């Protein structure tokens, strides 16, 4: 549920 | 001995901090300006610098050997939980012991307890906080000691939703051999002395900070004014 974070791990 | 594999893991680590923590401190510039007076008014400018500390953290966590293997799920887990434990961590580099403040290269840029506290947050957390920083300051880590607490701190089993814990385990415990190892190779003494479980102690003490910077969070995130001066990313990983 995170966009931010994952787009950022990504 | 400490081996190749181990030396290579620290020169990845400390290179991944150079990348990811500027000692100039210059994009400060770019942040909210401070206002130290005027209630919540240091709630922009630190919220801010929370955000950006917060993207940093995530680009040193991506360079830790082994964090790649993991799910995505698993990625965002051990990132949600760890973000103000490792920024709390890396904040010790501009912490000064000589007026106990965090000192980022300019009296703008310098904070202190009244500061925090003209952020929303209470001495539950701030005078704790502190003591945490004095004493991890007192350990006078080698760098190589303080890259490797920062990233076993992120690679934790134990964090709530982890689902591959034994490889998150795996992943940890290369690092904390890593660190055993580099201690007793490196660090003479009498500084050596119990340092290993005094950094492990110091993980402990942030399990506890994080608790309360969750209360107190939850707290100034009902009224939602205060959240409004928060980030999308603070909002995204605090919650
Ligand atoms: C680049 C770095 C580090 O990444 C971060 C630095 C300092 C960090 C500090 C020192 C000053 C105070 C800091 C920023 C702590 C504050 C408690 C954060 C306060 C702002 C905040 O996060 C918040 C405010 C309102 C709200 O509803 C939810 C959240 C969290 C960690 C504390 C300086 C510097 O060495």
């Amino acid at each position: 549920n995170h966009p931010m974070l994952m787009n950022l791990l990504k | 001995k400490l081996s190749e594999e181990q030396q290579h893991i620290i020169a990845i680590l400390l290179d991944a901090h150079h990348k990811t923590y500027d000692p100039t401190y210059a994009d400060f510039r770019d942040f909210r300006p401070p206002v130290r007076m005027s209630p919540l008014s240091m709630l922009p400018h630190l919220a801010d610098l929370v955000s950006y500390s917060i993207q940093k953290v995530i680009g040193f966590a991506k360079m830790i050997p082994g964090f790649r293997d993991l799910t995505s799920d698993d990625q965002i887990v051990l990132l949600k939980s760890s973000a103000i434990e490792v920024i709390m961590l890396r904040s010790n580099q501009s912490f000064t012991m000589d007026d106990m403040s965090w000192d980022c290269g300019s009296q703008d840029y310098k904070y202190d307890v009244t500061d925090v506290s003209k952020a929303g947050h209470t001495l539950e957390l701030i005078e704790p906080l502190i003591k945490f920083q004095v004493g991890l300051k007192k350990l006078n880590l080698h760098e190589e000691e303080h890259v490797l607490l920062m990233a076993i701190c992120i690679v934790s089993p134990d964090r709530p939703g982890v689902q591959d814990a034994k490889l998150v385990e795996a992943i940890q415990d290369r690092l904390s051999n890593t660190l055993q190892t580099y201690i007793r190779c490196r660090h003479p003494p009498p500084g050596s002395h119990q340092l290993y479980a005094k950094m492990i102690q110091k993980l402990a003490d942030l399990r506890s900070l994080n608790e309360e910077h969750s209360k107190q969070y939850r707290s100034l995130s009902f009224q939602p004014e205060n959240s409004m001066k928060l980030t999308p990313l603070v909002l995204e990983v605090f919650g």
